[PDB]
């Protein structure tokens, strides 16, 4: 236990002296009120301190001591349905502590201590156990949650309690050699969970917009980034992800934006419906909410508490999806941390390691076939924040070269009041190819061959709009103008989608198939007509676009008979021009 | 706290900083009282302590300071402000001393005027409607309250105007929500940062006039005073705000003049320290701080106070992209734009409705709130407005008459909403008549461009035309 | 075509000297880093 | 044998030595910590005071009263024999497929001895890249450095597995020929995340590919200075196989913007002050150390090539990176983001697409008499089918001439038989065919850059050759 | 020191029409003349001089040529003041700083201009500043900010210089002198982008 | 040093009619030749080896691509001079470089070209130099400048970039030698931007 004395107080940041002995990344005390730190530097017997709580009014002299161990968050029962600060302290006992304002020192665990499970237990005495294993089981809100011998732990099971009734501290199963495994289980941060394999991606996270969905595709073990300028929309589709999302668990990592945001999360969804269990949708969801005003050092801390949460979650067998809410903020944590540290800087005075620090953050996503012989997955979605709408700040472009998927919104769009807002030209995915099989089974034989051809078309009115842009909309000749057309069609008709419908806010591959058969078969007859002689001005004047513009909105089930009826409408009217 | 420490043994002196050698005892965040030799006493805050020295900034000039004869004393571990409930309708410097000629408040409390932050979880959603009475507001940027909405500005715009005018207006609706009804008018506090003579007698001339004067707080920092008081003056107002907020059921409408004052300031500061820049040379914790101030204002579950902010801020080159518009967007909730083009035209309130945004809207605005039609008429009105720019611009390269009939109406469309929707003077709109003159400008497009909007809507709504309105 | 290239130009030249300062506040840095590098390692 | 216990500081990346005079500049060290984990390092400065070691991995565990620091090597070398081929390696030049680590026939320093121009030949035979818009268009000669320019998403890798697989000498087109020219292809792989590594595991396992190339992969979480060492390593094993053995080395370079990312992050550590755009301003002479030890030498058999790929970063030219790698190179092979979004596989535009050397590489002896002749005619209908395309847009089909709708159904038949080739590996005769075929649907008369005898000898075919076999 | 700002409600009428008339300033107001070189910013600055209706005018040649101090003085005294009917000379002060003369010395030269219409306000008349270049009192803070080793902002300019232009600006204004009679002061400065 | 440089009087004939005729080079004169790709600088550089009156003829690759040098290298001696009908080679010097040779070097060849060409010149010969891809001695000039992190200007070039282009291009002219007798050096420097 090593005790030192503050020296230096400056924002952030604190330099105590006497620590001779302390190891770096390591969680020490700072003041009469233990203030929790993290060491960042040694020099001499001095050790360079970056305080996770406000440090005003602290003094010269004060003592400083190290606790020896780094930055951990306490896996087990009791996490979903909760909401955590950046160094995982539950923030309703907080609130219960405390008034309405958060305030310096509270010492909290992470996991409730006095609420009692039900344990089945499903080893044996006497028998092996390794590092991952399944010790038992335990109910959560209608999960079965499994206690897992932590990651580095082995021996031969001596005995074990019976079926019953026990809080977390109780050492439900004891080794031969003497060590007591108790309900949880501590992990440091910055290590990422080992795992036995990963695997390739094969399967989609439908995250139920037709865009990010059909043309952008991201996998069950992918990454996906999602920069935009304020305004955009960005906290409306990760919203959107977060109560649409497939996935089992949902894990929603406020690094360091908007307070108000945390507030529609924990009073709209517990009213919402998970779309697969059926109940609430916040038991499916862990919230770790670390506002703008709230300390800046958690930054980092949440961000490494949200994704070994998830990593411990994917160890479960369950599939994770972690939405980083925003790591430019991490990035400018980093660069007043170093500011602090008069270090050098690199680029707009970010320090040369973000890089590094974003692909470890980052190549902890994938699917994987955790310690236990099950299979698991972490999705992550961070998104970024480039001051005023900047492609090419390094945050951006370091996050280019690690994500599989990239979502680029753009302000034009958001102006129009046109959402999701993706930039279809600057966006891309490369998980398209490898999930071609999975849709060629689950969703239609050709949804492959479609959404190629609707990409083409896409494509080829970005190439006309070069030429419209010099000699004006009408100096086209048919066939371009009706490509034209057809463009505008997909755009505001199967591309566009309005976030607070009723309806058209989910959308299955089902409907956006069937919509994009509605939309090339239109495109198809219309051709052919051209080619007869008629004429678009009464091609865009038909009664069947008025249905294709209606497709969205209809419910989900009764989307196949409106389907066949519009595909029928639509051969009956091009039909009919003769 | 009684017995009075003193520190001389100065060493350093320039700009806004000063050295102090042996102030171990001096706490990060304390305030300290410097007096020179003639007996003047100035404000500092501590912003570094060490076992070697501690940096204190001066807020006052530095002119008639020493090396000899200077001495520091403490004064309180934490900054404080002494707030009251009799502290409505009195004027204070940036400081917190009163300037109105009467005698000093008895505090009922001591604050810390930094504050703390707003749990998550005692936060409340943002759900009343506040009636702006700007049509350009009311309906298509709704303004919440407990919503952070500051109005980019510019060189020479009239935002204080609008931001006046706001005040004078603001008021909230409950017989539309249902709610019981009650006439309890807005609380004002008026924080100002390096505001020119002018625009501080404008502000207190339609202060007086409105008769707001006896139910609101100011803190004037004018241009002349001291450039490093201003990193205090928005943490006192919203210290104030936050106390008759939560403690005695107010609804405080907080306005900072100009933040890009207060940016200057604190670039000062960075800059006299040797931080590392972001861009344009401003700190790199320009954000962070910026969020201390602006997160100050929501609501809070269990109590009927709320406090919303509008902090006016000047973009310097009609600049979207400088700094600290880009930190003020990422950090408030939404922004109300004005443009100089159409102020140029002699629209008022010049309002751009294009690059202005809410995110609380959809909060504030539905059945049961405001109209059953609301959101879609604002959606339509975005889409019709876009498509209207779009053309107008197209016509500036292939000439007016090569437009086909469509892309007239749009064009015509975009006109009569420039000169009948945004330009309404100084008049007080209700939300009622903005939606009706809304559906008067949709009539002119024809029913079956109307995507946005529901059927039932238009049927009920469609076809008054705007003559009828005005001519 | 002119009018563009004027405006390239313009960009140009504002994105060198924001690079400019941002190097000779990054060489004073360096410099003030050194110097106590020296006073005491 | 000897630790050196007098830690004195630690920061980040770095950590000083009290007393380590001993220590040479360069060398690698290890660093022990109190747990006995062991972390690598390298000595940036040596100073009688102190020397300053730039850590791998990170400093997570370690602290000024444990920690000792213990030579390795005095100048990083790598174990190098005829036994890599068919074997991986994780950037440092352990392995990572399981298999037993190799006995070397010699340890060669890794950073590379400049080459003497009056030992350098000129390049004067073609590789066979199975890629008809590069095997036809923009040829690559062994001893030419031919980068392949991609964008954010463009398949750059599957592109780069493709030449590993295909690429193959042609003997028996040089004259009398060889019965045997050995061939072999070093990967060297730059920050790819987990999933390309999977994707190049299995592509190179699927089809025996692997029985002849070395990959040094390395991950993008891996430590920084891994990913400056690969392409030195993978060159180092390049210039031994063929400057000692005689081989015909092939080597990929798969991302150079991440190594000139990891260079610049580097360059901060050191404290050192950015140049143009913040990157080194020594970009330029590493970038050339890397590219420049390619060639062929005078009286040895062997050569190197390099087809090193970057992608730009926002499909600009003019960033420094694409910049510099041109300055130093002879030509690029551009990827376009139109051919990719219309599903175009490979997507190689070869119109903003040049290779400097294809003129000495070509003719003949290699290839055949018509290869450059074919190549300009194509580049020039292709332009011009392009153009009449844009045309159409406002002037209409029926307005145009004959010849111009001729070269605007030949620049549809061009994109959709000529580049879109898929994972079909064409030959170099086969490319040749289906050139013949489709300048075939020109009016012949209107071949201006063709000589009139191979008109005669090879006009005429149908492109219902490759239509009905593709 | 002071008793009371004042509204600005009479105009400062400087004899250009453009100016007088679509681009009004008040006698108490504040103005800036910006315009890159070969523009008219000195020529404008001397009719003002020459005819605005301010009872005294100050003129301050912060960093410019010296020729344009010589052409006031062998001009003015020639000319005759329009209200008074003798010189017009008598009724202006020059603070002549031109551009070879010391750097450092611009900065004083607008303070004292700026503290002597002051004085001339609290006498009771109504006075025109005239400051002929605060880009060159810009580059005399700049200097001297590098000889400090202070950190510029932007442009090499110190942090510092929008608090000493609003200072300076801000003194301009109608008043209530501590005498009780009513004065003026107005600022038009002249910027050199 | 020279006892005194002359004017311009006599031509230096380079036998292309282009240039003896529309453009000329006086002997002692400069020239630039910006070298595309497929625009044949090679040929018309070995031609100006070939038949310009010049007796001694200095090759300097300052940074050229390796494969570029190579065939640079391998072109020279199998030139024929047209005067003694031998190999061309018996009468030049060629100064070789790449990009990974050291950067001292790459700067300095230049400067060594041109003292070999003054040598040649004191002799009382006619020298012609020839320093190709002065660009790529203007990329090492910029990277030892960031190596000692001086300041830029301009596209990261140094500040005194200008100051050494004149210091080795106004070596050129004809001179009476220290030695009475008569000289000249013609410099052909390429421009790769
Ligand atoms: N109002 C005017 N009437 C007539 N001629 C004018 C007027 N203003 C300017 N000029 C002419 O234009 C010239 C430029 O004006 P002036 O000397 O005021 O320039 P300036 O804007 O102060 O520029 P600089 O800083 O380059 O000297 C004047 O010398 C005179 O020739
Ligand atoms: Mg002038």
């Amino acid at each position: 236990m090593i005790q030192g004395v503050i020296q230096k107080i400056a924002g952030p940041a604190v330099i105590a002296k006497g620590m001779l002995g302390a190891r770096m990344y390591d969680i020490c005390k700072v003041g009469e009120e233990g203030l929790v730190g993290e060491i960042i530097r040694l020099d001499g017997d001095t050790a360079f301190v970056q305080v996770y709580e406000d440090t005003s009014g602290l003094k010269v002299g004060e003592p400083v001591v190290s606790t020896g161990l780094p930055l951990a968050v306490e896996l087990g029962p009791g996490m979903l349905n909760g909401i955590y600060d950046g160094i995982q302290r539950p923030l309703e006992r907080i609130r219960e502590k405390t008034g309405i304002y958060i305030t310096r020192g509270v010492v909290v665990h992470a996991l409730d201590r006095e609420k009692k499970w039900a344990w089945t237990p499903m080893v044996k005495p006497g028998d092996e156990v390794r590092g991952g294993m399944v010790l038992g089981t335990v109910p959560e809100f209608g999960f079965t949650h499994k206690i897992l011998v932590p990651p580095d732990v082995r021996g031969r099971v001596k005995e074990v309690k019976p079926a019953g009734e026990y809080t977390v501290e109780e050492p439900v199963v004891v080794l031969e050699d003497g060590t007591e495994l108790k309900m949880y289980h501590t992990w440091p941060v910055r290590r990422a969970r080992p795992v036995q394999r990963k695997l390739d991606p094969n399967t989609p996270f439908l995250t139920g917009m037709r865009i990010l969905d059909v043309l952008f595709p991201v996998a069950m073990g992918g990454t996906a980034a999602i920069p935009g300028p304020f305004g955009a929309g960005k906290s409306v589709t990760q919203q959107s992800l977060a109560k649409w999302s497939n996935a089992d668990v949902v894990v929603y990592v406020g690094c360091g934006e908007r307070g108000n945001e945390m507030t529609d999360v924990l009073v709209e969804f517990p009213e919402l419906t998970d779309p697969k269990t059926g109940g609430p949708l916040m038991h499916r969801t862990v919230l770790i909410a670390n506002t703008s005003n709230m300390p800046v050092a958690a930054r980092e801390a949440s961000i490494y508490v949200g994704v070994t949460i998830a990593e411990y979650f994917r160890d479960q067998g369950f599939s994770v999806a972690l939405m980083a809410d925003s790591t430019s903020r991490w990035a400018e944590a980093l660069r007043e941390i170093s500011s602090r540290l008069e270090e050098m800087p690199a680029e707009e005075g970010y320090p040369p390691y973000l890089a590094a620090r974003l692909a470890a953050f980052y190549e902890r996503a994938g699917k994987v076939i955790t310690l236990g012989g099950e299979e698991g997955a972490v999705t992550i979605v961070g998104a970024v924040s480039p001051p005023g709408g900047d492609m090419s700040e390094p945050v951006t472009q370091s996050t280019l070269r690690i994500v599989g998927a990239f979502w680029r919104l753009d302000a034009s769009l958001a102006f129009r009041r046109h959402f999701p807002a993706i930039n279809w030209n600057g966006s891309y995915s490369l998980f398209t190819s490898a999930l071609d099989p999975w849709y060629r089974e689950n969703v239609a034989e050709d949804y492959p061959e479609l959404r190629d051809a609707i990409s083409e078309l896409l494509q080829r009115e970005a190439g006309l709009q070069e030429i419209v842009q010099l000699v004006g909309p009408d100096a086209l000749q048919d066939a371009e103008r009706l490509v034209i057309e057809v463009g505008r069609i997909i755009r505001e008709d199967f591309l566009q989608q309005n976030a607070y419908h009723e309806v058209d806010a989910y959308c299955s591959m089902k409907k956006a198939y069937g919509i994009m058969k509605m939309i090339l078969a239109f495109y198809k007859e219309a051709e052919a007509a051209i080619k007869r002689g008629v004429s678009i001005d009464e091609i865009l004047q038909l009664p069947v676009l008025e249905r294709i513009g209606r497709a969205r909105y209809v419910s989900e089930e009764e989307f196949p008979a409106y389907f066949e009826e519009a595909m029928k409408e639509i051969q009956g009217a091009f039909k009919a021009l003769a | 706290d009684l017995l009075k420490k003193e520190y001389t043994g100065i060493t350093y002196i320039s700009g806004p900083l000063l050295f102090v050698e042996n102030a171990k005892d001096l706490a990060y965040g304390a305030i300290v009282d410097i007096k020179d030799g003639t007996g003047r006493v100035r404000g500092g805050q501590v912003i570094e302590v060490s076992e070697e020295y501690a940096v204190i900034q001066v807020f006052e000039e530095t002119t008639g300071l020493d090396l000899a004869t200077t001495s520091v004393s403490l004064v309180e571990d934490v900054a404080r402000l002494g707030v009251s409930k009799e502290m409505l309708g009195r004027r204070f410097n940036g400081i917190g001393k009163p300037i109105d000629g009467l005698p000093p408040i008895t505090p009922e409390k001591r604050l810390p005027i930094t504050g703390l932050p707003l749990n998550p979880v005692a936060r409340r959603k943002p759900e009343q409607f506040i009636q702006t009475g700007i049509s350009t507001i009311d309906v298509m940027n709704t303004l919440v309250r407990g919503q952070k909405l500051p109005i980019f500005s510019g060189s020479g715009l009239p935002a204080n105007e609008i931001a006046a005018q706001i005040a004078r207006q603001a008021t909230v609706r409950p017989d539309l929500s249902g709610e019981g009804e009650k006439e309890e008018p807005f609380a004002v506090v008026f924080a100002a940062m390096g505001i020119t003579q002018r625009e501080l007698s404008y502000f207190i001339q339609e202060f007086e006039r409105t008769g707001a004067l006896s139910r609101s707080v100011l803190f004037l920092n004018k241009a002349d005073d001291p450039t490093i008081e201003r990193i205090l003056t928005p943490r006192m107002a919203l210290t104030v705000a936050e106390y008759l907020a939560f403690e005695h059921d107010y609804h405080v409408l907080v306005i900072l003049t100009d933040m890009t004052n207060y940016c200057e300031a604190l670039r000062e500061i960075g800059a006299a320290r040797e931080e590392i820049p972001g861009r344009r040379g401003y700190p790199g914790y320009m954000y962070t701080d910026l969020a201390t101030i602006y997160e100050r204002a929501g609501v809070v579950e269990g109590k009927k106070g709320s406090v919303t902010q509008i902090p006016i801020l000047s973009m310097p080159d009609d600049d979207r992209t400088h700094p600290i518009p880009d930190l003020t967007g990422y950090i408030t909730e939404g922004q109300i734009q004005l443009s100089r083009e159409l102020h140029r035209k002699g629209i008022y309130p010049p309002i751009d409705p294009l690059p202005s945004l809410s995110r609380l809207m959809n909060n504030g605005v539905g059945k049961g709130k405001t109209r059953e039609d609301h959101k879609q008429v604002s959606d339509q009105l975005y889409s019709a407005y876009a498509n209207g720019v779009d053309i107008r611009k197209l016509v500036a390269i292939i000439g007016e008459d090569a437009l086909t009939e469509n892309d007239r109406r749009y064009l015509q469309f975009a006109d009569a909403f420039e000169r009948f929707f945004i330009n309404q003077g100084q008049q007080n709109r209700s939300i009622e008549e903005s939606l009706q003159i809304a559906w008067a400008l949709l009539s002119m497009l024809p029913q079956g461009e109307l995507k946005r909007i529901s059927k039932d809507h238009i049927g009920k709504y469609y076809g008054q035309k705007l003559e009828e309105i005005w001519g | 075509i002119p009018g563009i290239r004027a405006q390239i130009r313009f960009i140009q030249q504002v994105l060198e000297q924001r690079e400019r300062e941002d190097t000779f506040r990054l060489k004073r840095i360096k410099g003030k880093i050194e110097a106590r590098e020296a006073e005491e390692e």
